[PDB]
């Protein structure tokens, strides 16, 4: 199963990226403040009401991806992982579905993340690194809440405060339970680096009834 | 953008110590080993020792135990190298070197190397000290002249010397220097030219020795 | 784990092909075996890294191949910068060996010296040591011997020589012999001779002046 994982990885601007697929405590985060300092608290939002409808830096929580499709296994680095909001992980297959096995070396090889939100569906996003190093993610599609402004929030996660209907089940577009909560994975400190110093929860979520026992890593 | 950056070079005598040290910078993951590889004059590459920062782990070459030490600084993301007791043959180019993982297919990753820029280390009993300059002479008529400049007795390297202030490049020769037994050093550059043009063609060359400050623009004329 | 390259120099002409070795005294752990460009004054270059990856930058006329003991480093078409010293190295191991290089140096027709002696001026004589330089000038191949004669006493032990690298323009060498005597020597003897032996030159030259005239 192992062989499953695209890794189709390659450093090319010279980041030592790659480094961190097998060992640990290894990240710089001096340049974490000016990156962070991008991404704007839901305070700052504008209110939003009426009906909701559906519509880069994905260290943001407030990142509005695309809905999830398939891509070709020559773009992915390391394993894909979606949310339901269990973190499950997403290997290589063909273009027909079929799991294959030769660590995405094909080009026919693809992830298939197309996503429906559960509970009619798969999971809530996906996460993971393409080939030089930057962390990609697609989901949801994210939730037009309304409101008025330039500071409009396109909501991928729980935004209650903004709109009494933006919850998680209605919103959720990946790993962000929360504007300061993310699904805990093994690759976590991987694709949002900067979230090296948040703090594990146990937490608890429901789904349509289904109950989801997960680490949530907060700030 | 990963770059190793290494201090500058240094002149020590002999029986001395010298710390070199190489400062990561660049990473956004950083790397786990650093070796220092050098490199003497004329000889060949030489790998001398490996350290692990986080356990502080160091694995010397023989030929240097006993001499080496590597030693860390995590927080600064900087390496050293010490070499002790050091004696003429210790003359060389030092480079920290660290590896990380470039690229990987089917399943295995591939390590690559990057290099710090070099850090020159002279050991040499000598002081500073700036060249006698003296002119070669030429000795034709229709055909083709040598003339030149001997730049003896200087110490450290290097010299730069040039022929009328830049203008004359082509055909111009400037010899690697040579050791002599007394530790300074020797060089010569020369010239080739027209017969025809001696007595008659100014013929400066402009040396400049930074080390000491010297600065000579040598007439080099036929001898009488 | 020693690697030996061969050959050991290799002479050729630009846009044409050269193929140098690497043989290692055991295998390599992961092909972890990189080549490099060694230029003069320059730091080494890496060009080949895990036996077969270019590094960034490095053109596609080079190419790099083998596993376990034998390693290839291949070079399409010869320009003009590609000429230089050429070393490899294994790193599977903590403990890294070079191999000892390999020159790769312009091949051009044979193309004999000029040479010219050049008499210790009196400046230097007034300090009380005597240079004599011979000065072997644009010539190929590189192989050459100078020998000084003083009253026609081939000499030994003192003279330092030292040789350009090769000429980007036209492909030669240039060569300089300095013998150095005391004033008092130097006042000894009469006739200074250098003696130039080399291929393009049907016998050997000297060229040569009496002290004093
Ligand atoms: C991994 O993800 C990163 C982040 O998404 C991704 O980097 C991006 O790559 C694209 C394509 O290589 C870059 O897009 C280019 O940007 C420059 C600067 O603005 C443009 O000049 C380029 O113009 C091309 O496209 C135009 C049409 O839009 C053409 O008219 C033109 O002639 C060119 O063909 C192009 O838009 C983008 O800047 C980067 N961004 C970052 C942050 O690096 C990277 O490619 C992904 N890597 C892999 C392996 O896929
Ligand atoms: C990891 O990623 C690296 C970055 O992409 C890879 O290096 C790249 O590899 C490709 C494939 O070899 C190179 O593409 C070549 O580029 C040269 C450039 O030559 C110049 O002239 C041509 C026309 O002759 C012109 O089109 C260009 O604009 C250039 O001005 C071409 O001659 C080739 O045909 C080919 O397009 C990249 O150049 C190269 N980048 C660098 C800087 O190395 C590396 O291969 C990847 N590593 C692995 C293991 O996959
Ligand atoms: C999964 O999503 C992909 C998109 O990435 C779908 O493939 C696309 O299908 C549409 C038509 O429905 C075409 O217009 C696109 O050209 C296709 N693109 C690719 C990349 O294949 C795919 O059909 C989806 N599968 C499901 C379950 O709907
Ligand atoms: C850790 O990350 C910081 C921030 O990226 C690096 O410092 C930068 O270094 C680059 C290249 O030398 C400069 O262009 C930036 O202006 C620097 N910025 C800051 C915030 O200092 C630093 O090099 C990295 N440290 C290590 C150990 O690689
Ligand atoms: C995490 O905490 C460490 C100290 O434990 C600190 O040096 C580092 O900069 C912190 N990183 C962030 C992004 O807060």
């Amino acid at each position: 199963h192992i062989n499953r994982t695209a890794l189709n990885c390659n450093d090319s601007l010279h980041t030592g990226f790659l480094a961190a697929l097998f060992y640990t405590h290894k990240f710089n985060a001096s340049g974490c403040p000016e990156r962070m300092a991008h991404c704007r608290p839901i305070d700052e939002f504008a209110q939003g009401w009426g009906p909701i409808t559906y519509a880069q830096r994905p260290y943001c929580w407030h990142y509005a991806p695309r809905q999830c499709g398939t891509i070709p296994a020559s773009q992915v680095c390391g394993p894909v992982y979606c949310f339901t909001p269990s973190p499950v992980v997403v290997g290589t297959t063909d273009r027909f579905g079929a799991p294959t096995y030769t660590w995405g070396e094909n080009e026919t090889d693809v992830l298939i993340l197309n996503n429906t939100r559960p509970p009619q569906g798969n999971w809530f996003g996906c996460t993971w690194m393409n080939s030089t190093g930057f962390t990609k993610t697609c989901g949801g599609p994210p939730c037009n809440i309304g409101g008025v402004g330039n500071n409009t929030l396109t909501c991928p996660t729980d935004c209650f405060r903004k709109h009494p209907e933006a919850t998680y089940t209605k919103c959720g577009s990946g790993p962000w339970l929360t504007p300061r909560c993310l699904v805990d994975y093994p690759y976590r400190l991987w694709h949002y680096p900067c979230t090296v110093n948040f703090t594990i929860f146990k937490v608890r979520m429901y789904v349509g009834g289904v109950e989801h026992r997960l680490n949530a890593a907060c700030n | 953008q990963v770059q190793l950056v290494q201090s500058g070079a240094e002149i020590k005598k002999p029986g001395a110590s010298v710390k070199v040290s190489c400062k990561a910078s660049g990473y956004t993951f950083i790397s786990n080993y650093f070796h220092w590889v050098r490199q003497a004059p004329g000889q060949g590459l030489e790998w001398m020792g490996i350290i692990n920062p986080s356990s502080g782990s160091t694995t010397y070459g023989q030929k240097f135990q006993g001499r080496v030490t590597l030693t860390s600084d995590t927080s600064a993301s900087i390496v050293y190298l010490e070499l002790s007791r050091l004696r003429s043959e210790d003359t060389a180019v030092y480079y920290c070197v660290s590896p990380r993982i470039a690229h990987c297919r089917g399943g295995r990753c591939y390590e690559t190397l990057d290099w710090g820029q070099g850090t020159l280390v002279t050991v040499s009993s000598a002081s500073t000290k700036g060249p006698s300059v003296f002119p070669l002479a030429p000795s034709t008529s229709g055909g083709t002249a040598a003339l030149g400049c001997l730049v003896k007795d200087y110490f450290p390297e290097p010299v730069t010397v040039s022929w009328n202030s830049g203008a004359l490049t082509s055909g111009v020769h400037t010899f690697p220097a040579v050791l002599q037994s007394s530790g300074l050093y020797s060089l010569s550059s020369v010239v080739t030219v027209p017969s025809s043009s001696l007595g008659t063609q100014t013929y400066i060359c402009n040396v400049n020795h930074k080390p000491s400050n010297t600065k000579v623009d040598k007439r080099v004329e036929p001898k009488s | 784990i020693v690697l030996t390259q061969s050959p050991v120099s290799l002479s050729l002409s630009p846009g044409e092909r050269a193929t140098l070795s690497c043989r290692a005294s055991q295998s390599v752990s992961s092909n972890y075996l990189a080549w490099y460009q060694l230029k003069p004054g320059r730091a080494p270059r890496l060009l080949i890294y895990g036996a077969s990856s270019r590094a960034p930058g490095i053109p596609d006329r080079f190419s790099g191949s083998g596993s376990g003991t034998d390693f290839t480093l291949t070079i399409s078409r010869l320009e003009p910068e590609d000429f230089a010293v050429y070393y490899c190295q294994q790193y599977g191991i903590s403990s890294w060996t070079f191999g000892q290089g390999t020159k790769v140096e312009i091949k051009r027709t044979v193309a004999a010296p000029s040479v010219f002696i050049f008499p210790p001026s009196d400046e230097q004589l007034k300090s009380g040591t005597a240079s004599v330089v011979c000065l072997l000038n644009n010539f190929y191949p590189r192989e050459a011997k100078v020998q000084w004669k003083v009253d026609n006493a081939l000499q030994s032990g003192n003279s330092q020589e030292s040789v350009t690298e090769q000429d980007s323009k036209d492909s030669t060498y240039s060569l300089s012999s300095t013998l150095t005597l005391s004033k008092a020597d130097y006042e000894k003897h009469k006739v200074y001779a250098c003696e130039v032996t080399h291929q393009g030159l049907s016998s050997p030259v000297t060229k040569s002046f009496n002290r004093g005239e």
